[PDB]
């Protein structure tokens, strides 16, 4: 079903794509998996623990 | 970890990967070919070594 | 106040005054070791991925 | 809103009693950020009483663990609501999925 | 040197004593005034002195030497 | 020499936000570096006007609300941070915005000046849900580039405010994302030219070929300490 | 418009190739940028003299040997490839060497004139067996930019030359190494400014710091089509 859903939004089967250095700009060696991902703002500041 | 992948990664070879079998006179020009993208990080070459 | 003074001063107090850094628990000798500063912008302690 | 999520942040949201939840439906007459009233339709309206609900949001107040808690109207003027449906947002939802 | 203190222990013969000797030096070349022997280079007190026992200057025999010499002559200078 | 020198040739404009730079002839290997120095000058160093700070009439703080206003002052900051204007003349000004009745407010509703621009009118930044509700508010910004957190503008400027004075984050930068990618140009005698296409997505308030112009002038600017002091 | 212009603070030349220089402080994010173009148009566009076919009686190629010389052909090639000659007046030089008897050949032994220079006469080629052996062969020195390797050179020349000629890999470009590192720059109110520090080796017939302004030229004049 991934792999449906990422034919149908235009994007590669294998869920990787090919990304390029923001410093030097060039095109790294093999494909580097990138996608959307939930993250959490936790509690453990570090101005509380400072 | 990171230090250990990157040395893993980049002292290997591969049967026919890039400019492959060519000689070289120093680590130095090997340096300049792969920055420059003429030469692949795992190939199989001949280096004058001090 | 932190006037540029203060600044000034710190980086050369702080310079070859060598701070201890201490992770608990310290299951052994290792656990203590000394380093020299460098001063950052932040909050958090960097510390050297070697050790 | 998580993009990748389970289902049952609809459930804990309302659940949870920190969004403002229609007792009865009705179609919303008038908000503000502070407060919303519905004008409820006719078949739940007892023959007593005005029948017209009232809807007043906490704004910014101080937690347990010194977070802020607040509601905002997730709904419009003059559109229809039901009975449990959700009406203000919580301090962490949206339209009322749990959005941590 | 400045980054480690391996040359210090051939001068010296030991590591527990090499931070006594230091101390010692840096006491009466911080409180003291006296010049140190070893060049500044924009470094600190307690570093000039394991630099000058890098290069070997001074040692415990003659450390105790030029400080009975000044309060010889001093006592010459009073009587 | 044998060197071929880059000409800015064709703007192409997608739309009012799209744009299409194309630079040619490119010897080889010089597609990449320029492409890559003007991409990382671009989205770092282009000057832009931002909204700084908000005077709400009857407000003392943004952690408060307003009879009327369907959401809160926190929303009205965010909605302002998002806001595309141009300025011509000067460097500083103040914006003023009155509206009064029940519907959206927009960007249109601001008193326009004849030394600003405002790129989205469309674009809504209140909403009012009483008829009597009224809400008036000073707008003030300024130019510069970068982004600019609320703590250096107050710790910098030592006069006092008066409370109401809000203060909101400035991202300065009108350029929101560039990419590039490098061809082959076609020239009768060389077919080993290369040609390369900019493309440039920002807000308004920049024209695609002076921001490319700015860049290339700061990229020199920096290069001058290298021409001739060592 | 307010940008920071660098102080260059000084250049360390460990030797006439060996050289590094350092500048601070710069706009943050400029660091990366500068040392990435400065560093592709080192490796990419440094217009030099080079190597790039020798012709060698008594071979037929690359595995063939020439028997007198303790050294394969191969390490012939790799000891020509790393020659730094210096072409003034013309811009194709075709060299011819002869040398015998017992005791390693030089570049100093080959045939000169007065418009090329080398700047180690003393960089060794090969070493001889006997006496009654004879080194002999012609070289070609062509004029151009860059780095060409004969990989991309065979096909290149479709001409059918004859069977003998060896193909040399061309380093036209002086710089032997470029290497460039961004540190933390320090401004009591600006901590946010970096540093750069760059390294850079080169063969000779150039200064190491006129290398870097070689390159700050051609990059500059290469903008200059859009300063206004």
């Amino acid at each position: 079903e991934i792999k449906e859903l990422l034919k149908l939004g235009d994007l590669p089967t294998s869920g990787q794509i090919r990304l390029y250095d923001g410093r030097t700009g060039e095109q790294f060696e093999r494909p580097v998996t990138v996608g959307y991902m939930y993250m959490l703002k936790l509690n453990h500041l570090v101005d509380d623990k400072m | 970890q990171d230090v250990v992948l990157g040395l893993y990664y980049m002292t290997r070879d591969c049967v026919n990967a890039k400019g492959e079998g060519m000689v070289l006179t120093g680590p130095k020009e090997a340096e300049r070919l792969y920055r420059s993208g003429l030469a692949s990080l795992h190939a199989r070459v001949k280096v004058r070594i001090t | 106040r932190e006037e540029a003074v203060v600044w000034d001063i710190l980086d050369e107090v702080i310079r070859e005054h060598p701070v201890l850094l201490n992770r608990a628990p310290t299951l052994h000798r290792l656990g203590i070791q000394a380093f020299e500063p460098v001063l950052i912008e932040g909050k958090a302690i960097q510390l050297h991925p070697l050790v | 809103k998580p993009l990748v999520g389970t289902g049952m942040e609809r459930a804990v949201a309302v659940d949870s009693g920190v969004t403002a939840v229609a007792k009865r439906g009705g179609v919303v007459q008038y908000v503000d950020a502070s407060r919303i009233v519905i004008k409820v339709n006719e078949d739940e309206m007892y023959p007593g009483e005005a029948g017209i609900d009232i809807y007043n949001l906490t704004k910014y107040t101080r937690s347990n663990q010194n977070t802020c808690i607040n509601q905002m109207p997730c709904v419009s003027l003059g559109e229809p609501v039901e009975r449990g449906d959700v009406l203000a947002d919580g301090p962490s939802t949206d339209l009322g999925e749990l959005a941590l | 040197a400045r980054v480690t203190v391996q040359d210090a222990v051939e001068k010296i013969g030991n590591r527990f004593d090499l931070v006594l000797v230091a101390a010692r030096r840096a006491r009466q070349m911080q409180v003291g005034g006296k010049d140190p022997l070893v060049p500044e280079e924009n470094d600190k007190t307690t570093v000039i002195a394991l630099r000058e026992i890098e290069e070997g200057l001074i040692n415990n025999q003659i450390l105790d030497v030029r400080e009975r010499q000044e309060q010889q002559e001093q006592e010459a200078a009073e009587l | 020499t044998e060197f071929l020198k880059p000409r800015l040739v064709d703007i192409e404009q997608v739309s009012s936000t799209h744009a299409k730079v194309t630079l040619e002839p490119l010897e080889r290997g010089f597609g990449h570096t320029l492409g890559n120095a003007l991409r990382r000058i671009l989205l770092s160093s282009m000057p832009g006007c931002a909204v700084t700070e908000v005077e709400i009439d009857g407000v003392l703080h943004e952690y408060s609300t307003k009879e009327g206003v369907q959401e809160d002052i926190l929303e009205i900051l965010l909605n302002l941070k998002g806001l595309a204007v141009r300025v011509q003349g000067k460097d500083e000004v103040i914006l003023t915005l009155n509206k009064s009745g029940i519907g959206p407010v927009t960007a249109a509703d601001i008193t326009h000046d004849g030394d600003v621009e405002i790129v989205k009118p469309q674009h809504v930044i209140c909403h009012l849900t009483d008829e009597n509700a009224s809400i008036s508010m000073r707008i003030k910004v300024q130019r510069g580039r970068g982004y600019v957190p609320a703590s250096t503008r107050i710790h910098s400027e030592e006069d006092e405010r008066p409370i109401g004075r809000l203060l909101v984050d400035a991202c300065y930068s009108p350029v929101e994302r560039i990419a590039y990618n490098v061809e082959a140009a076609r020239v009768e005698q060389r077919t080993d030219l290369d040609k390369l296409v900019i493309e440039m997505e920002t807000n308004g308030t920049i024209d695609p070929e002076e921001a490319i112009r700015r860049a290339a002038t700061i990229l020199a600017e920096q290069l001058e300490a290298f021409v001739d002091l060592r």
